DNA sequence: TAATAATAGTTTTTAGTTTATTGGGC
DNA sequence: AGCTAATAAACTAAAAACTATTATTATG
């Protein structure tokens, strides 16, 4: 865990926000609540744990607890609702925005230190770890404040204070036609790592397009699976911890609710005497299993030791090349192992003088593999992964031991197989032509699935109660116009070379 | 026993495939049967589930009266059956197709999905789909290429993606 | 509670977003004793439905419930009792209803046992969309035996459009592709279009209605197809032309 | 006279049960 | 022209991890 997330979004409460150069382009308060709708959307469905808050800053009235004028706050510090993002569309559009002046006005002076001193009363107000203070606002000029230098000095003065707490807060560049002026007022008085300021950007370029972006995921922090231990030979022992880099995802499991209370109500459930109408207790219970005619009788811890073999842990088998392994042979979704000083100090260095090794080496670590309690130990192999950098230097893979399973022999299961069949050379290069026809590089993050997605959909849909549902786009859909377009006439040259020309392959 | 079906590649190719799941995970199906502790039956063993009123009441809710629901950030959606099945995703039934081709080297083991290897041959009685398919074994073994296809067990599964 | 008829029945108040918002509605509803259900059930008489949701769709599909616009609603309360159920805030209904509705009324909203008003009507007439695919004399034919057969003939205007009168519109006779200007055939084919008498430009045995146009030239053609005819042609004695049909 | 140390309180996977499920049959 | 079996999916309980706190003893 170590910390949450949270971000507040500022928007100018002005008349430059109220304007565009042509209709084809919003207001910059319309594309500026879009996003934060995009934004509300996908922390809802990724983290809807997280706290969001929505305040306004030059309008004519203001609703922060200490009232300073101009300084509205909307919405507090709250995990989203679609409520929050009803209240939001009121106002979105081409009218809303009207309805949001009329009943709320916008345009006034103020000072950038006021909304700085709301922003941090509402930090204070939260109370659970936090790790990210996030704050976001959105405007095309910066000079205003700059106007009176006294409201600069204080509030660059508040900026630095703020920074000093650990505050970090981020500008989006809006389309103002004679320049955001980029270096006059902000950057040189805003929080930044980093400096690409080169262009007054007379445009909004930056980057809202990943925000308005929607993401449909659940991003789980990194939680050790567990810090289970290697048995070298039987006291040789090393703490590491135990992760899965890819998790299978699923729909999240429904509430059981009830109709005109739509209350989730609590279901007790229990045993009682069929025979008698009574009731049953827990320990009256025996299992049974019936081979034929013989009944046999099973208890709680009876049904347990069966499954006691050893101590939860890893057992270390040997060493053996890494090509000895079938790639054909899979098991189950792959694991990753990290090493850790938690509990072992120095298995760290243990840790990295195998993995250099057994790279040198080029083999595989064969282990005995017990996850928890009373569960039969399987060998498994531990491929050793470096860790690769990139252009970044970002870790494209991390280091430590992918973890891959090795099946038992019940896990074969034979086929009723046929004899070998060659085919000719020639076909084999019409294949190698037809497949360079529809050839690409594959990308892990290329592909998802659509059905996740369509429920998703469908979620926010009900969750919006529009006319309608959005709707998903499958990205599994072979391109078939345009792979067939791509092949040509080879398609049917193969298929009289192979398949005979009276007899389709349709039986 | 196989999967009789017809891997598909754009709009003009089909072959009769039979799937064989070459690698299934040992499981008992031999389930445990509670009987009683005294007559060792389970006659006179079965459930009572009962839906209390989970406010403050003790009032049990009917099946009919009870509906499903899903969390949705900080509240949760009514939700029904109906609505979910007639706006779910409609799968194509049972189908199996290729979607592309990449170098080998492009994916790695630790990005294999699911609990069972399936071992495919041509649906039987078809040498000429054998054929087609040994030289496209061939073919990929020459290039090096990986086949990325797209598989559906059934209309009631979920439609998912392979190597 | 204020009527008691509204009560006793239950109501699936789902969708009360309307100019008026739901929560006032539903207190309302309380306050008539209607009984209130957040989801349809069985017992439930009909879904209470103001602005269009997915739920609201699903509700459409779902040949369950009766889909009740506000307008009924907001109409019983301001007359205290239960408003009829005449198609005006109906959307989707249940077979039951289908068949009630069939019963009570015709295929629109016409009754069958109350007298049709000015608004039912248009209501019902402004409710079907744009029809006009036929052909012209089938409107011409329909129109006649409408009036023929009830009594109708007594239009104000009948100039040419709707039935059973001939005339001639063109200076050159058998070519009707061609318009001859400076002359009075412009303000005839004008005529021939609104008050309604049914147009008839081409000469054939079936015309026995002897007519001089606003031309007084036309007569020596019209004298030569005379004997082409066992007509006679008789010199002419609103129609506003000053013709007679005999 | 008063600080520290095993402890349960949330998620979170995860590993058994349950079910409605197209094919052949003849 | 009548017949039904694996089964992924769904549904459970169950077990661990990961925080968050505190019944205890020196000790005056």
């Amino acid at each position: 865990y170590s910390g949450r997330d949270s971000l507040i979004f500022l928007v100018d409460a002005s008349k430059a926000m109220f304007e565009s150069q042509s209709e084809d382009e919003l207001t910059p308060f319309d594309m500026s609540i879009q996003c934060i709708q995009s934004v509300y959307i996908s922390k809802i469905i990724s983290s809807d744990r997280d706290l969001l808050a929505v305040v306004f800053y030059g309008t004519e009235k203001d609703k922060n607890s200490v009232n300073f004028k101009n300084i509205y706050v909307l919405q507090e510090l709250d995990n989203p609702g679609a409520k929050r993002i009803l209240e939001l569309d009121q106002f979105k559009g081409q009218q809303g925005q009207k309805r949001f002046q009329d009943m709320m006005g916008h345009g006034s002076d103020y000072s950038l230190s006021e909304v700085l001193w709301v922003c941090a009363n509402l930090f204070s107000d939260v109370q659970f770890k936090m790790s990210h203070k996030r704050i976001m606002l959105f405007t095309n000029e910066d000079n205003p404040h700059g106007n009176d230098s006294a409201k600069a000095s204080r509030a660059r003065t508040k900026a630095g204070d703020l920074r000093d707490t650990g505050i970090f807060l981020d500008l989006m560049h809006l389309k103002k036609p004679g320049g955001f002026d980029i270096s006059l007022f902000y950057r040189d008085i805003i929080s930044i790592a980093e400096d690409e300021d080169l262009r007054v950007h007379f445009e909004e370029s930056s980057k809202l397009e990943d925000l308005l972006r929607k993401v449909r995921a659940k991003e789980t922090r990194k939680r050790a699976l567990s810090r289970l231990k290697l048995k070298l030979n039987k006291d040789i022992v090393i703490s590491v911890g135990i992760y899965n880099l890819v998790q299978k995802a699923l729909k999240p499991p429904p509430i059981k609710l009830y109709r005109e209370t739509n209350e989730p109500v609590k279901t007790k459930t229990r045993t009682f005497n069929t025979s008698t109408g009574g009731l049953l207790l827990p320990s009256d219970t025996k299992r049974s299993q019936i081979y034929g005619s013989r009944q046999i009788i099973l208890e709680k811890e009876e049904t347990e030791e069966l499954k006691r073999f050893d101590d939860p842990g890893l057992m270390l088998m040997g060493f053996k090349p890494l090509v000895l392994l079938k790639k054909h042979h899979y098991l189950r979704p792959s694991l990753f192992v990290y090493p850790e000083e938690s509990l072992v100090i120095g298995s760290s260095t243990l840790f990295s003088a195998l993995l250099i090794k057994c790279l040198e080496k080029e083999v595989a670590a064969l282990c005995r593999y017990t996850p928890r309690r009373n569960i039969p130990p399987y060998f498994v192999a531990l491929v050793p992964q470096e860790e690769e950098l990139d252009d970044q230097k970002i870790q494209v893979t991390p280091p430590g031991f992918q973890l891959v399973f090795l099946p038992f022999a019940d896990d074969k299961r034979k086929m009723p197989f046929t004899e070998k069949i060659m085919a000719t050379p020639e076909q084999v290069g019409k294949m190698k032509a037809i497949v360079e026809k529809l050839r690409f590089t594959y990308r892990s993050d290329s592909f998802e699935n659509p059905v996740l997605q369509q429920h998703f959909r469908n979620l926010e849909a009900l969750a919006l109660d529009l006319m309608e549902p959005e709707q998903a786009v499958d990205l599994t859909l072979p391109k078939v116009e345009a792979m067939n377009k791509r092949l040509g006439s080879l398609v049917d040259e193969f298929k009289e070379l192979v398949y005979p020309p009276d007899y389709n392959p349709e039986g | 026993i196989h999967w009789p079906c017809r891997l598909t590649i754009g709009s003009n190719l089909s072959i009769r495939i039979a799937a064989y799941k070459s690698i299934l995970q040992e499981r008992v199906k031999k389930t445990w049967t509670v009987v009683d502790a005294k007559t060792l039956k389970k006659e006179d063993i079965q459930k009572e589930t009962v839906y209390c009123l989970n406010d403050d009441d003790e009032t049990e809710v009917l099946k009919e009266d009870i509906i499903q629901g899903f969390r949705y950030g900080s509240d949760i959606v009514p939700f029904s059956k109906v609505d979910e099945e007639q706006m779910k995703y409609k799968s194509e039934g049972k189908c199996f197709s290729v979607l592309g081709f990449c170098k080998s080297s492009q994916v790695q083991r630790r990005f294999f999905m699911g609990n069972q290897v399936l071992k495919v041959f041509a649906a039987r009685d078809d040498e000429a789909a054998a054929v087609a398919l040994s030289s496209l074994i061939h073919a990929l073994d020459d290039l090096d290429m990986v086949a990325i296809v797209r598989y559906a067990y059934d209309k009631r599964a979920n439609p998912q993606v392979g190597v | 509670k204020i009527s008691n008829i509204f009560e006793d029945v239950e109501f699936c108040v789902m969708s009360g977003t309307d100019s008026q918002p739901k929560p006032d509605l539903e207190n309302r509803i309380a306050e008539f004793g209607g009984y209130i259900v957040q989801n349809p059930g069985p017992d439930t008489y009909c879904v209470i439905a103001g602005s269009e949701n997915i739920r609201v769709k699903n509700i459409i599909l779902s040949n369950k419930h009766d889909v009740v616009k506000p307008a009924w609603l907001l109409e019983c309360f301001k007359t205290k009792s239960f408003v009829p159920w005449q198609p005006r805030f109906m959307i989707h209904m249940c077979p039951s209803t289908k068949e009630h509705f069939a019963r009570e009324y015709d295929c629109y909203g016409d009754s069958y046992f109350i007298d049709t008003d000015l608004n039912q009507l248009k209501e019902v007439f402004s409710g079907i969309k744009n029809s006009n695919e036929q052909t012209p004399e089938e409107m011409a034919s329909l129109i006649a035996d409408l009036e023929y057969r009830y009594s109708w003939d007594c239009s104000p205007l009948s100039m040419f459009r709707r039935h059973t009168v001939y005339l001639d519109s063109y200076a050159v006779i058998n070519d009707l592709s061609t318009k001859n200007e400076g002359t009075r055939l412009a303000i005839k084919a004008l005529e021939l279009r609104f008050h309604g008498a049914k147009v008839v430009s081409c000469l054939a045995e079936g015309v026995s209605h002897v007519i001089i146009g606003e031309d007084h030239s036309r007569v020596a053609d019209f004298k030569a197809f005379r004997r082409t005819f066992k007509r006679k042609f008789k010199i002419l004695k609103d129609k506003c032309e000053l013709q007679e049909e005999n």
